[PDB]
């Protein structure tokens, strides 16, 4: 990872603690991707045109 | 070549420089704007050819010192830290005398107010 | 050795000693065994040779 | 029938195949309506087995118009095709060229003996199928059959077959038994023998019957080769295995046995299987008879075959061979005992008489030297039987003999009480040694001969003893 | 007193003349030294004194084999409730097993 | 040291063709060619062909596999 | 060898796992030491495999190599039952 | 291959404690920090998070060097050369030339190797010189 | 289907299947819909070819549609005039230049 | 003959023995190797393919030499009790090295591999010449 | 078949006879053979055992024929060798009236020899340099579960039979890894592991307490601190019972003092060959997982929102504490590289009981998980690079030492009650249990340990019940043609 | 049935097939003992 | 490990050569990539699941 140089940056740690007792807010609402919610959800997934899943653009 | 590919990052597979134009809604108007991005690329790559200052250093994984170095971390100042040692062992002795339990921040480490 | 690829020669008369028709025998390029009139020696020539 | 769907193609196969043409033939009555059905079965891709051959040789062999010609003719391309031999279908070619006389004796003679390989390839192959499972009473009832089938056409098993079979065997009552049925094939059944107290077994002389070239000479020309070894391999499986008896046998007595059956036999011996012999006595854990048993091999091996008669063969056998060997005397010397009151050497045709201290045993080293010397074997040259490093267990069995000397155990507190003048001789002799040592290793350097580690260990343990003593005084 | 190093039985001697003659050979694999040939020797003989062990172990156990339900043997197998769900043939199957033909049989055929 | 690096260039260049199709070239260039590549194949070829063989080829590469 | 790691990680040192691997040679009179072995899972990659099932999977695909190297083998394992395909899902 | 749970139970009805089974979200399942937790999308995608915390941290704690960007002409030969970036090209042997078959990309150098480009200031040898072993001498493992 | 036989060939591409389950007691039905790729390599550029092959279209099958993927050689120029090669400058940019919204 | 997965094998070994990185340019995934021959070849660990226990030499001599009766292979041994099949040519020739069979790889060397095939799925330059 | 009754049990001599367990246990897992002997009488029956106990031999005893053989070691040997323990998990086969067992491998045969010679180095001083090519000691590296540990232990009960002064370190993750780490009283910037060096301490001098109580203390102060009653240390043994025996927290600030002047004394000494044994050198090596205390604990503090300190905020990952560091291991290192010392001899082994990670890890469920207490520790270890020694390579089992083994673990557990017992006949036989266990632990030594307890659990060995099913069906027939 | 689709050779599942051979040359040798006995 | 990222200047090594960061701004001039700045550099997770 390139960090903007002379800024105060720290590491990924290397303890279950440090992660365990840090402050990181757990997912509480919908979750939202800048691309799958075109796709409205899983079970919905809208699709434009019927292309195979295997279909190659050249 | 090298700084080309260091430059596109995952434009760049198995030898091939591929790169999907598709700003614009027309093919007619991504030809042009691939054509220019290629051009730009190019042009910032061939800075390598003007001097060894533009040739992009390379990346080693330089491993931690090993632990025959780091033995010597034991024994850096080794004989100020035993004359330290001897000259501290008389405080410690002292406060023995008035204090049950020595503490380090008593004998050499500075804990203050 | 120093080339990146096969290097191509002149049409020279040669026999085919086998030529493995199974796709799995021959992965592509296909390849074949051939003995050459000049010197005798027998290589794996591609088949577009 | 022709497999169409894939519910039969997946139980259709030719082996298979085979069992029910098999049957087929079998339920057929008529050599000639057998005949259609196996010109089907080869037409076809069936596997042929060895039930159609037990089959197809059977019901031609009784039907009346064959001809022996075909009959063998029809053995061939069965074996030629994958159909495995069995001691059935060699039964039935055996009576029907026993009872086949109006060919040609040219004829009859080349398939007699195509039918003895094929004896001896089925009786080598059911000793590899029987040797796993441990059956060793059904492979000699089995080699006993085989034995009897060949006893018919004369020529007997063949070494070949005997020494797997011995190395394989697992008791010693029928590795003796066998060694036994061996020795008495090998003659005619009225031949005579001389029986054994403590066996129940004669051994017949043999050497009576034993092809002799009769007249340069070779060594492989003459018949005594494959007999002693056998005896080796004999010897050799005693020493490298353990025995399980419900009454257990004794070594010494088991070797005693053998010896015995050997002498008996009265063949002429091989320097393998002198040194073969002389190795166990060496190596014996019993020392009151290890020297008596060391003295008699000796004997033998000199002697040359123990036999009563016709002594120009045994000293032509010396001059081809030479038993008694470097290997043989090196071994001679590491068994035989220090302080032993026999005699360490022969003198003329010696029977090792007796013996008349520090003089006894500078008596008893210069006669272990002029053993060397007479025996003559440090002269002999190399060839590819023998190498020269063969020639180093006469240094190794000086070496021993001193260690012997030096502690009173051999192979099981520093040192005993002898004299310090003594000790003094068992370092020069050490010395000498090492000298001597130096003179072969220089005279035969061209093929850089080697030291043994026993040879080099020995002195070593001398050394420690001396050195012990030293100390202690 | 020192233990000797040296081979102490012809078991011993020979097989590792055997370890030598395979050294000299030359075959990949095979050590150098002779110490280490001694202790691979020692080793083999070793590990021959335990298979013979295991056959005599094995063909006591035989005798000593229990067949009843009894103290610490018992038919969980199901034999109870369901009765033989094992099978076991008498007759080698013709392709895989084999055993000699029977001597009677033999003869009689022959003759 | 032994030429420029445009020549080296060209001549990776050359080489790094998915097929290394060989010219076509002139009859006086040809001879040249065959004549001095008969020079040199002597500098390549063992000693024991250095003067008689069997083809000009035999000995520049050891793993052939020839026929007989 | 399972998926480039030996048997003994892949089922995480689990006897009663690489007994059924183990299988199809001892059933075919054979020793495992005379054959090395590589076993690739075509099937829902999952981080670990140690279970029964897969152990199942695992015998007859060695009892098939098995059986196809060797034709002759192919008599103890059928009888064994590890030719049989179980129909459970 | 890993033998930690990577998915959360399933909810189908409340759990009690039992010889076989324990109650749902208790301090015992993630290392205690269910104690945060509904919807099995969110709950899983949180233990995702947490699986890839844990991954992670063992990632960087295996990581024993460093990164330090040298220049290319104080480099080794076998790092002279172009090296794809990742994800590029087919996992890139160091050297099949001189029979190293290994990543180059996981190739580590020892600190006390560079000490000729590192630190080209400093005249004097900041770490000690590498002791390494005689393999041609014999020794105690080489005496048998 | 065998590129070294015919010419061009037929290779398979898997079909696409949308599988839909609803209220009916729950019912599955799936869309589903088949493709196939004809590939022709010519060691050439037809303009002819292109025309004969995008006419297809016209007399295509019954309820079947196509579409078009074209890869060919192109000639593209680098004017080092109108990009050149220049001294990275004395002041450098620094991450401000390239913030959000920086792009206009 | 073969079933499908034999074939499939045989062929991708085919491809191994005459693949080339080299040869594997401008192309998409049908540049990859053989995945797992080629990560066998790159383990450092499988570089060094050890030679037999001493129990196994010991066991071949004594059995070659002491007993007159090699040691057959399990390919060589005949099983058919009532035939007798001709010995594979394969039989025994096939040398054992830990380079070549079994595949064994570094865990991060095959997530790189399985990352950079699905990555470079596209990146095929198809006219050539 | 009974021959039970008729068996009497042989003469108690050693701790392993000892370990015989009555016969209704080991009836048919050891089946019992009959001798007849014609003393006084042509028919006689002593029925014995076809197994015995490997021999209980002394180091000196065990000799170059003893290779690749099993022997073992008294329970009061034992006692007296290791008050530490043994580390690692060589005690996991040693219960409680369970033989002592020790395998002799090559690698032991050549330690036991070195430490021969090392009983009389200032002689064979030469030889020493030789051996280990002028390195301080051998540092022994190797897979996991390949006998390190167990190697470690037998060279120090090698020297300990000797009678020479052993420092033997087990699970140096008690000193590294350890529970709470303290600054040293007396050595500023260094650190202690006061538990540790208090329990090792105690070990050692009750270890050594001949030697030590011999000794006589060169440099050392003699006013060291005391309470009344207890005398001031005149030996090394009485330095270490005051540094080790003290009340709480006497005994924190008072075990640095002790340890430092050990570790000078010890240094100093240049007559008495001194072995240090230590269980995963790489540890001492590398670093200890403690780190150092963030400043704001020790400048000290008026109000929590004055400062904006975020200590009870966030956590923070100070650098690790190497463990060159600490007292005991600076004393170490000090005798290590410093030359001029050719008196201690480092036979040393690395570890490699960490937690495994092989690209994706979750979280081990608490109550199935074997590497509950392993190390946290996945970086790499290189023993040339990262030590001074001469490294040692070991590997797994070959046949013959894994056949003793496996002989020994199954035959002598049955024997001392502790196995199958009645229920032999719900097992297989040896071949077979060796076979099976060589397949599935690649003869490694950890993984035979845990596939012959794991043998409780096969469920695919169809040997005893077709023995079973043939044996009966013999008998039924017998029966038969009898009626 | 809960276990119909499982097969008929895997319901109980033979096993030790590699036994056979050897109980029946063992039984055939173990007849020529008692043979040999009884003569 | 919380530290202070740094950078080195070309001019300012022995031997000059285009440093990465160099590069990033490079290709973010090429490519239009906005940099977050408060970007933690402890916060890397790869979702495994799909990786
Ligand atoms: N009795 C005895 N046990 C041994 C021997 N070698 C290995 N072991 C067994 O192996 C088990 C593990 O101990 P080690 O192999 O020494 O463990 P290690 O060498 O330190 O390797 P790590 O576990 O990775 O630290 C012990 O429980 C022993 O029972 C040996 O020579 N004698
Ligand atoms: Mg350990």
């Amino acid at each position: 990872m390139q960090q903007i140089p002379g800024k105060v940056d720290q590491t990924p740690f290397e303890e279950d603690q440090t992660w365990l007792l840090h402050s990181i807010p757990v997912q509480q609402l919908e979750m939202h991707h800048h691309e799958k919610d075109l796709q409205d959800l899983p079970f919905i997934n809208h699709e434009q045109f019927p292309r195979s899943l295997e279909w190659n653009a050249p | 070549e090298r700084r080309l590919r260091i430059l596109a990052q995952h434009r760049v597979g198995m030898g091939v420089l591929k790169l999907d134009a598709d700003k614009y809604e027309d093919q007619a108007d991504n030809v042009t704007f691939g054509t220019t991005k290629l051009s730009e690329l190019l042009a910032d790559a061939r800075k390598a050819q003007l001097g060894e200052e533009y040739w992009p250093s390379v990346e080693l994984k330089v491993r931690k010192p090993s632990g025959q170095s780091k033995a010597h971390y034991s024994l850096i100042d080794n004989e100020r830290i035993e004359k330290r040692s001897r000259e501290l062992y008389e405080k410690y002795r002292d406060a023995k005398k008035r204090s049950l339990f020595v503490t380090p921040m008593e004998t050499w480490l500075e804990v203050k107010g | 050795s120093s080339a990146e690829q096969r290097i191509a020669g002149g049409p020279q008369r040669a026999v085919i000693i086998q030529y493995h028709h199974q796709p799995f025998f021959n992965p592509e390029p296909r390849l074949v065994k051939v003995a050459f009139q000049c010197d005798g020696t027998i290589m794996e020539v591609p088949i577009s040779d | 029938l022709e497999p169409c769907t894939p519910r039969e193609w997946l139980q259709f196969s030719h082996r298979n195949l085979a069992y029910a043409y098999n049957g087929a033939l079998r339920a057929c009555h008529s050599l000639p309506s057998m005949l259609l059905l196996y010109k089907e079965m080869k037409q076809r891709g069936v596997k042929v087995d060895v039930d159609t051959m037990n089959v197809l040789l059977t019901r031609a062999a009784r039907h009346e118009h064959i001809q022996v010609d075909d009959v063998f003719l029809l053995f061939d391309e069965l074996v030629a095709l994958g159909a495995r031999p069995d001691l059935a279908a060699a039964e039935t070619l055996h009576t029907v060229l026993s009872h086949s006389a109006s060919m040609p004796e040219e004829w009859r003679e080349a398939r007699r003996l195509q039918l003895v390989e094929l004896y001896n390839n089925l009786a080598m192959e059911e000793v590899e199928r029987l040797a796993p499972h441990r059956a060793d009473r059904l492979l000699k009832e089995q080699m006993k059959r085989f034995r009897g089938n060949l006893q018919q056409l004369g020529s007997g098993l063949r070494p070949t077959v005997y020494c797997r079979y011995l190395h394989t065997t697992h008791t010693a009552a029928v590795l003796l038994e066998e060694v036994h049925n061996f020795l008495w094939e090998l003659v005619p059944n009225d031949h005579p023998a001389m029986e054994i107290p403590a066996l129940q077994l004669r051994v017949p002389f043999v050497a009576s019957v034993l092809r002799r070239p009769s007249v340069s000479v070779s060594r492989a020309e003459f018949g005594d080769t494959d007999v002693c070894a056998v005896f080796l391999a004999a010897a050799e499986r005693m020493v490298d295995a353990d025995f399980d008896d419900q009454r257990p046998v004794s070594e010494r007595r088991l070797f005693l046995s053998l010896l015995t059956m050997i002498s008996y036999s009265g063949v002429l011996y091989t320097s393998d299987l002198m040194a073969q012999l002389m190795e166990m006595v060496k190596y014996s854990n019993n020392d009151e008879t290890r020297d008596s048993d060391a003295q008699r091999v000796l004997r033998y091996a000199l002697r040359g075959s123990s036999a009563a008669q016709d002594s120009a063969s045994r000293t032509l056998w010396h001059s081809v061979e030479k038993v008694a060997d470097c290997r043989v005397v090196g071994r001679y010397i590491g068994a035989r005992n220090p302080w032993n009151p026999i005699r360490v050497c022969f003198d003329e045709q010696g029977v090792f008489k007796a013996y008349p201290t520090l003089e006894a045993l500078n008596m008893r080293w210069d006669d272990v030297r002029r053993l060397i010397e007479c025996t003559g074997v440090l002269v002999t040259p190399p060839s590819e039987r023998c190498p020269q490093q063969q020639k180093m267990e006469v240094f190794t069995g000086m070496a021993v003999y001193l260690r012997t000397v030096a502690t009173g155990r051999r192979y099981e507190l520093f040192a005993e009480g002898y004299d310090f003048d003594v000790w003094v001789r068992l370092f020069s002799l050490v010395q000498e040694v090492r000298h001597d040592m130096e003179k072969f290793m220089a005279d035969h350097t061209l093929q850089c001969v080697e030291p043994e580690f026993e040879c080099w260990e020995a002195l070593l343990v001398t050394l420690r003893c001396a050195l012990d003593f030293c100390v202690v005084q | 007193m020192q233990k000797l190093l040296s081979p102490r039985t012809a078991r011993h001697a020979r097989l590792f003349r055997l370890a030598g003659k395979l050294a000299d050979s030359g075959s990949p694999g095979v050590p150098k030294s002779d110490g280490e040939r001694l202790v691979w020797v020692n080793s083999h003989v070793r590990r021959d004194k335990d298979i013979s062990l295991s056959q005599e172990e094995e063909r006591i156990r035989e005798l000593m084999m229990p067949l009843e339900v009894g103290e610490n043997s018992f038919a969980a197998n199901g034999q109870a409730t369901h009765g033989n769900l094992f099978y076991f043939r008498e007759y080698p199957m013709y392709p895989g097993e084999y055993v000699p033909a029977e001597h009677n049989t033999l003869s009689s055929l022959r003759d | 040291r032994a030429t420029t690096d445009a020549i080296r260039a060209a001549w990776e260049g050359v080489m790094r063709e998915d097929v290394v199709r060989l010219p076509d070239v002139t009859g006086v260039v040809a001879l040249y060619l065959t004549l001095v590549c008969i020079r040199e194949s002597g500098r390549l070829v063992p000693e024991e062909l250095k003067e008689l063989s069997s083809g000009l080829e035999d000995g520049v590469r050891p793993g052939v596999r020839k026929l007989q | 060898t399972v998926m480039g790691k030996p048997l003994s990680l892949v089922l995480d040192n689990k006897a009663w796992l690489m007994e059924m691997v183990l299988m199809p040679f001892d059933e075919a009179n054979l020793d495992y030491r005379d054959f090395d072995v590589h076993i690739v899972s075509e099937g829902h990659a999952m981080p670990s495999i140690a279970n029964e099932i897969a152990a199942f999977a695992l015998r007859m695909a060695v009892a098939n190599a098995l059986v196809k190297l060797i034709p002759l083998t192919r008599i103890p394992l059928k009888k064994s039952g590890l030719l049989s395909v179980d129909r459970r899902r | 291959v890993s033998t930690g749970e990577f998915d959360h139970p399933p909810f189908q009805f409340r759990q009690r404690h039992t010889f076989n089974t324990t109650p749902l979200h208790d301090a015992n399942r993630f290392g205690g920090r269910t104690a945060y937790l509904k919807d099995p999308r969110t709950v899983q995608f949180n233990v995702d998070v947490w699986c890839a915390q844990q991954t992670l941290r063992k990632r960087w704690k295996q990581r024993d060097w460093e990164v330090i960007e040298i220049p290319f002409r104080l480099v080794p030969r076998e790092q002279q050369r172009v090296i794809p970036e990742l994800y590029t090209d087919i996992p890139q042997m160091t050297d099949p030339a001189r029979n190293d078959f290994s990543n180059i990309r996981n190739k580590v150098y020892d600190r006390e190797e560079l000490q000729g480009v590192l630190f080209p200031a400093a005249g004097t040898m900041l770490y000690p010189p590498l002791q390494r072993v005689d393999k041609q001498a014999m020794t105690l493992d080489k005496y048998l | 289907y065998d590129p070294h036989t015919s010419w061009p060939h037929v290779e398979k591409l898997e079909p696409w299947v949308r599988m839909a389950e609803f209220w009916t007691s729950t019912a599955h039905y799936e869309f589903r819909k088949f493709f196939r790729v004809i590939i022709c390599k010519l060691p050439f550029q037809s303009t002819e070819f292109e025309k004969r092959m995008y006419d297809i279209r016209h007399w295509l099958h019954r309820q079947t549609s196509c579409e078009f993927h074209t890869i060919y050689r192109r000639n593209v120029i680098h004017d080092s005039a109108v990009f050149p090669t220049e001294h990275d400058p004395a002041t450098p940019t620094t991450h401000e230049h390239h913030r959000m919204f920086s792009f206009a | 003959e073969f079933d499908a997965k034999g074939r499939e094998y045989v062929q991708y070994m085919r491809e191994f023995a005459r693949f080339d990185p080299r040869k594997s340019r401008g192309n998409g995934q049908k540049g990859f190797p053989f995945r797992d021959a080629y990560l066998t070849k790159m383990n450092e660990a499988n570089q060094k393919t050890p030679p037999p226990t001493l129990e196994t030499i010991m066991d071949r001599a004594v059995r070659e030499h002491h007993q007159h009766a090699r040691i057959l292979s399990p390919l060589e041994v005949q099983r058919d009790v009532g035939r007798l099949e001709p010995i594979p040519s394969y039989a025994g020739k096939i040398n054992a090295d830990r380079s070549v069979f079994p595949f064994q790889w570094k865990t991060e060397d095959w997530y790189e591999y399985e990352v950079a095939k699905v990555r470079n799925r596209r990146f095929v330059f198809e006219n050539t010449e | 078949k009974s021959l039970a009754a008729m068996y009497m049990r042989p003469p108690v001599t050693c701790y392993t006879d000892a370990c015989e367990a009555p016969v209704a246990m080991w009836d048919g897992a050891i089946p019992l053979k009959e001798t007849r002997k014609l003393k006084n009488g042509v028919p006689v029956r002593t029925v014995s055992r076809t197994y015995s106990h490997p021999p209980q031999l002394t180091p000196t005893q065990l000799s170059f024929n003893d290779i690749n053989s099993m022997y073992c070691v008294g329970n009061d040997e034992l006692i007296q060798f290791f008050p530490e323990g043994l580390g690692g998990r060589v005690f996991q086969t040693m219960p409680p009236g369970h033989p002592r067992g020790f395998l002799y491998r090559k690698e032991t045969h050549l330690l036991n020899l070195f430490v021969d010679k090392v009983q009389h180095w200032h002689t064979k001083r030469s030889v020493l340099s030789s051996l280990t090519n002028g390195r301080t000691g051998f540092i022994v590296d190797g897979p996991t579960g390949c006998g390190k540990s167990a190697l470690m232990c037998q060279v120090v009960h090698f020297a300990r039979s000797r009678n020479i002064v052993t420092l033997y370190v087990p699970d140096a993750k008690v000193w590294t890894h350890g529970e709470w780490c303290w600054p040293s009283t007396i050595l500023p910037g260094f650190f202690d592991a006061p538990d540790a060096a208090r329990s090792f301490l105690k070990y050692f001098a009750v270890a050594n307490r001949a030697t030590l109580t011999s000794w006589k203390l060169r440099c050392t102060p003699k006013d060291l601190p005391t309470e009344q009653g207890e005398r001031q240390p005149q030996n090394l043994y009485e330095l270490c019972e005051w540094g080790h025996r003290a009340v709480a927290p006497a005994s924190i600030d008072r075990q640095s003092v002790c340890v430092k002047f050990l570790m000078d004394e010890l240094s100093e000494e240049k007559k008495l060959p001194v072995v240090i044994v230590v269980d995963g050198w790489n540890l001492f090596s590398h670093e200890t997982h403690f780190r150092y205390p963030h400043p704001d604990f020790l400048r000290g503090l008026a109000s929590f929102n004055e400062s904006s300190t975020d200590i009870d905020l966030y956590p923070q990952e100070l650098p690790r504490i190497p463990a060159s560091r600490l007292s005991f291991v600076r004393g170490l290192n000090k005798m290590i590289l410093s030359g001029d010392d050719p008196n201690k001899f480092f036979i040393t082994c690395t570890t490699r009981d960490f937690k495994p990670f092989d690209g994706i890890s979750g979280f081990p469920n608490v109550e199935t998980d074997r590497f509950a207490n392993s190390l946290d520790e996945y970086a790499p270890y290189d023993p040339e690079k990262d030590s001074h020694f001469h490294p040692i390579q070991i590997g797994n089992f070959d046949e013959y030492e894994y056949r003793s083994f496996l002989r020994f673990l199954i035959n002598s557990g049955e024997l001392a009650g502790l196995g199958w017992g009645p229920l032999w006949h719900a097992s297989s036989d040896f071949e077979r249990k060796l076979y099976k266990i060589g397949f599935l632990s690649g003869r490694n030594p950890q993984g035979v340990v845990d596939h012959y307890h794991q043998e409780l659990v096969w469920r695919y060995d169809y040997q005893r019940t077709r023995q079973k099913q043939y044996l009966l069906k013999r008998r039924m027939e017998g029966m038969s043609r009898g009626a | 049935d809960k276990y119909r689709r499982v097969p008929m050779l895997l319901k109980p599942q033979q096993g030790g097939q590699q036994y056979f051979n050897h109980f029946l040359i063992r039984s055939t040798n173990d007849r020529l003992t008692q043979q040999d006995v009884d003569n | 490990g919380v530290h202070r990222v740094g950078y080195t200047h070309p001019s300012t090594l022995p031997v000059p050569c285009a440093q990465r960061w160099d590069l990033r701004l490079a290709r973010a001039r090429i490519f239009q990539e906005y940099i977050e700045e408060k970007a933690p550099g402890a916060w890397q997770l790869e979702d495994e699941r799909s990786m």
